[PDB]
RNA sequence: GAAGAUGAUUAGAGACCAUUGUAGUCCACACUGCAAACGAUGACACCCAUGAAUUGGGGACUCAGCACGUUAUCUGACUUCUUCACGCGAAAGCUUUGAGGUUACAGUCUC
């Protein structure tokens, strides 16, 4: 940013973590559109997505959320198992709306309906079977950040954050990190300590 | 389509040329067979001698009888 | 093969900026090609360009800041002279306001509305938005 | 046969509001719904009773697709609250991280270089 | 007039051949190109389970000594003919572009 | 009216004083979803509704036929406003009624340039522009002062609406199907903001939507 | 800035937005075009309050040009590092 | 196997079907130039994005310092996205392989 005093950059246990969690790979399948992000090709044949790329990305989307002084325009949806649980761990703190389950056509733009909500912002899971959720924000001049798989296209989505959204532990991290450094900003929660409560509840479980 | 040559003239020309006779509003006006076989001789009118009265059917959608001069 | 340099050159620019890029490349060059340039360059439409050498035939390179709208040519150079600057400027252009129609003259390479001011007719060259 | 959509709705409204219905006994199901409902039919009332015998039968099981208030206690049976655990775990005490060439290429030409058990 | 179909019902690309060989049918005779005319393979037994297990009884050398024979064949049809036998059917225009390679 | 209840964050902002013109809501690109916002901004005596078209429609049944009837509205101010409905209802009223709301849905504001003479406030469109619906594009040309609006009853009426007095057209294709020519010579009239000029660049500063500044006054709106 | 009379007064309703990214004019018509505002950071993590804004046209999420051109944006203007 | 012959089928039937059968079907040397000779898309040239393959060449003892395959790149051909981008078209459809870059109408030639 500047001017500033190297805030808000990768660290020893930022990296730890990630590496870890296997959220610094991506999908196996070489990209559509995101082709940049890739960082190399492993002996396995998946696609590595380089680790200062994605850091940055989530800075971003944090100034976004940050912006908004009545976090409950933002919306996060999921229509996936693995960031469920993630997302309702995310609306107590952060106070952000969500539906998740199932997006519900008309959510966004059919005056006739008592689901009927307005965003500001939008967030996915994954942009590839949400996909019913961009084109209604499309409509209604919302913008987008995603968590884009590689293979995933970046049809109606602004921003968008590299991502493996295979398995709870990958998509758990994310979500952690944007919560984390947005509640840093506001209501500042200082940097200074290791954050409060853990990744392992925003892991999946089944009831 | 068409030639934007500076010299191409002649062959737009006898192009036009050729593409009036597959008018039939250019035939009309400028052959003289169209006049020759019109009964007025494309005068505005003319004069006849009556010959016989002849009825006159009319078509199937509206039958009538049509009083008609044969001159 | 091609039959204008001009018409090589301004469909790369014209298609580009329809697609919003921000530079364009150019595979010939000519004498003529880059003063259509310089004039555009001038009353602020291009950023900047590069000539490059090859020793055979240059590559002229072009940064649009996506300010123009169409670059055309017009083609068998037909002859514009002081009455028919009013003619050319109606029917190919969108304006007579900012409407530029460039011509050639034995004085050099111009716009329209510098032509009239030196009192020279000449032959048509291209034509910008 | 097959039952409207009236007689389920009713129905698993019911079993969400009462769990004095409880049983897989027509009899009793019958009585408790009869007062408690107006709705001027004895078929209705006979099919509803019916269908939450036919509820809890089912939850036995496990898996229906009625509409219970247990759904809160399912919720906070979730406790996924320990010390460290998975967290530090997988970020190595000493319990070790080995990952690709590629991804080690790619860390120690970072800012941050390779962190520690990687 | 309307192009119906994109290949024109042919494995034969645009602008290649133009012409491929014409092959007899087993049905009725037609000819028509072999890139049109409808493959199949067949895979016919030379006998039943029924009958396979009486033959079987009877062998000692065959059947039981090594596995029976089958007759192979490619059976190139007509359209007409594939229709009729309903091997080959319309189907709606989603699923009319959907190809399954030469595997079965 | 009857009494309204938005269910719209403009529609709030709107019935109070915080966004108190088109500008605005246009300014930001966001889009008109109730009638009412047009109404409450725009005051009447400077809004028009004329009915372009009524026609029957049918559609085919066994034995008898069902009927219908498409209509078109038009609509807007004088001052470079304008908008066009077209809706379908099974009875006349109906549809004319259905028309008129998503017409003020539809509205659009103007530009309107010079010729090359300066003089007053516009008469003239600023440049050439183009518009389409089926085969039919109509071309406006811009024209000096004192033309008067040359073109044929169907468009004079939807040029008197956005303000343009004079102009000069034509018109390609299949002119006489009507509702197609109405759809086309007003997504022209749109066009004119669509396409950059040399007069309009400066990189002129943006700021905050409405909607942002007054979100406080959002949230007590929904209690 | 704008149609301006011989006297220098503005005829104008209103001059339209510009996208920052291809430097065309974001009509109204287009809903697609969206206002992204990020809120800017100092030392300390304090923000700054909302101070800078992109505008992204709805001709860039029709092939989802917008990621790329916001990436140009960004780094020319310090927000986003590049080693 | 046209023509012809015979048997059926049928109210009528060289019919469609069945059994036959001449010209023809083949080759050489002459003519004919009449096809849905179609991609119903004239020829040359420029610009134009998404993914996975195939066909040739090139790049990183004994017909043998060889042949094949994989990774990656390139030039030349044929085409698919049954997730082809922009755009065009009345629509069906067309998409570096144009019917796109065209009322903001002009690269060149021809029928």
């Amino acid at each position: 940013v500047e001017s500033g005093a190297k805030v808000l950059r990768m660290k020893e246990g930022d990296v730890q973590k990630l590496v870890a969690m296997h959220c610094h790979l991506g999908t196996k399948n070489r990209s559509n559109a995101m082709k940049k992000y890739i960082h190399s090709r492993t002996k396995e044949g998946t696609n590595i997505i380089d680790l200062h790329m994605t850091w940055e990305k989530l800075i971003l989307a944090a100034r976004v959320i940050a912006a908004v002084e009545n976090p409950q325009d933002v919306t996060v949806c999921s229509t996936r198992l693995f960031g469920q649980r993630a997302i309702f761990k995310f609306s107590q703190l952060v106070g952000t709306s969500f539906l998740a389950g199932r997006f519900i056509p008309g959510t966004f733009t059919n005056q006739i309906q008592k689901k009927f909500m307005q965003p500001r912002v939008l967030l996915v899971t994954d942009p590839r079977t949400d996909h019913q959720a961009l084109r209604e924000a499309s409509l209604v001049n919302i913008p987008v950040i995603a968590f884009c798989d590689t293979d995933a296209p970046l049809e109606f989505v602004d921003i968008a954050i590299p991502c493996n959204n295979r398995g709870r532990y990958s998509i758990s991290m994310m979500y952690w990190l944007l919560a984390r450094e947005v509640l840093r900003l506001r209501g500042t929660i200082p940097r200074s300590v290791p954050w409060d409560v853990k990744v392992d509840l925003f892991f999946y479980r089944d009831p | 389509t068409k030639a934007n040559g500076q010299h191409a003239a002649r062959k737009l020309v006898r192009l036009r040329r050729k593409n009036r006779w597959a008018d039939k509003g250019w035939k009309k006006s400028h052959t003289f067979v169209a006049q020759k076989a019109n009964p007025f001789g494309g005068s505005s009118h003319a004069k006849g001698i009556v010959l016989e009265k002849i009825g006159v059917g009319a078509k199937q959608p509206n039958s009538a009888i049509r009083k008609c001069v044969r001159v | 093969t091609m039959m204008s340099v001009l018409a090589n050159a301004l469909r790369c620019i014209a298609s580009a900026e329809r697609r919003g890029k921000r530079q364009v490349l150019i595979r010939p060059s000519s004498k003529v090609v880059v003063k259509f340039l310089q004039v555009m360059q001038k009353h602020g439409y291009i950023g900047e360009f590069e000539i490059i050498d090859d020793h055979r035939a240059g590559k002229i390179v072009v940064n649009l800041n996506g300010r123009l709208n169409k670059c055309g040519a017009i083609c068998p150079r037909f002859d514009c002279t002081t009455p028919d600057f009013e003619k050319w400027v109606k029917n190919i252009l969108p304006s007579r306001q900012f409407g530029f129609v460039v011509l050639t003259t034995s004085l050099g390479i111009m716009d329209h509305e510098e032509a009239r001011a030196r009192n020279t007719g000449g032959k048509v060259l291209g034509f910008f938005y | 046969k097959i039952r409207t959509k009236t007689v389920k709705r009713a129905s698993k409204q019911l079993v969400e509001k009462y769990f004095s219905k409880l049983n897989k006994d027509f009899y009793q199901n019958k009585r408790v719904v009869m007062d408690v409902t107006i709705a001027r039919s004895k078929k209705l009332k006979n099919k509803i009773a019916g269908y939450t015998t036919h509820i809890m039968k089912r939850l036995a099981r496990g898996p229906v697709r009625g509409i219970s208030l247990k759904l809160q206690e399912e919720e906070r049976e979730r406790r996924m609250d320990y010390v460290p655990e998975v967290s530090h775990v997988d970020q190595a005490i000493q319990d070790g991280v080995h990952v690709d060439k590629q991804t080690f290429s790619m860390l120690k030409r970072m800012e941050t270089g390779v962190p520690r058990h990687v | 007039m309307t192009t119906k179909r994109r290949n024109h019902g042919r494995a034969k690309p645009p602008c290649s051949r133009g012409r491929t060989r014409p092959v007899h049918c087993f049905n009725c005779g037609r000819l028509a190109p072999k890139d049109k005319a409808v493959g199949r393979f067949v895979v016919r037994r030379m006998l039943d389970q029924a009958s396979a297990r009486d033959v079987a009884e009877a062998s000692n050398v065959y059947g039981a000594g090594f596995p029976m024979p089958k007759l192979y064949m490619k059976q190139r049809f007509c359209i007409a003919c594939a229709i009729h036998s309903r091997t080959v059917r319309a189907r709606p225009t989603d699923m009319r572009k959907r190809r399954f390679t030469t595997k079965v | 009216k009857e009494e309204w209840v938005p269910c719209t964050k403009l529609g709030r902002l709107v019935k109070e004083q915080k966004i108190t013109s088109l500008e605005e809501i246009f300014l930001f690109s966001m889009p008109i979803k109730e009638h009412q916002i047009v109404d409450q901004l725009i005051k009447e005596s400077d809004m028009r509704d004329e009915l372009m078209l009524i026609v029957p429609v049918q559609k085919a049944t066994s034995a008898g036929q069902r009927t219908r009837f498409k209509a078109f509205n038009i609509v807007g101010d004088g001052n470079g406003h304008i908008g066009v409905g077209a809706r379908v209802g099974k009875e006349v009223s109906l549809a004319i009624r259905a028309s008129m709301i998503a017409a003020k849905l539809n509205v659009v504001p103007i530009r309107r340039g010079y010729w090359g003479n300066k003089i007053g406030e516009p008469h003239t469109i600023p440049m050439k522009v183009t518009g389409k619906c089926g085969s039919v594009s109509v071309r406006l040309i811009p024209a000096p002062r004192g033309a008067g609006i040359v073109a044929a009853p169907v468009p004079k009426k939807i040029l008197e609406f956005a303000g343009v007095e004079d102009v000069y057209t034509s018109s390609c294709g299949n002119t006489r199907t009507r509702g197609n020519f109405i759809m086309a010579t007003f997504y022209a009239l749109r066009k004119t903001y669509g396409f950059l000029t040399p007069d309009l660049w400066a990189e002129t500063e943006v700021s905050r939507d409405p909607t942002d500044e007054h979100s406080d006054f959002l949230t007590m709106g929904s209690k | 800035i704008g149609t301006y009379n011989e006297e220098g007064v503005n005829v104008d309703l209103y001059i339209p937005r510009k996208c920052h990214a291809t430097n065309n004019l974001i009509t109204s018509y287009d809903h697609s075009a969206v206002q992204i505002a990020i809120a800017n950071v100092d030392a300390n993590g304090v923000l700054n309050g909302t101070t800078t804004t992109f505008c992204i046209a709805g001709y860039l999420r029709r092939q989802a040009e917008s990621d790329h051109a916001i990436n140009h944006l960004a780094i020319s203007k310090g927000i986003i590092r590049i080693k």
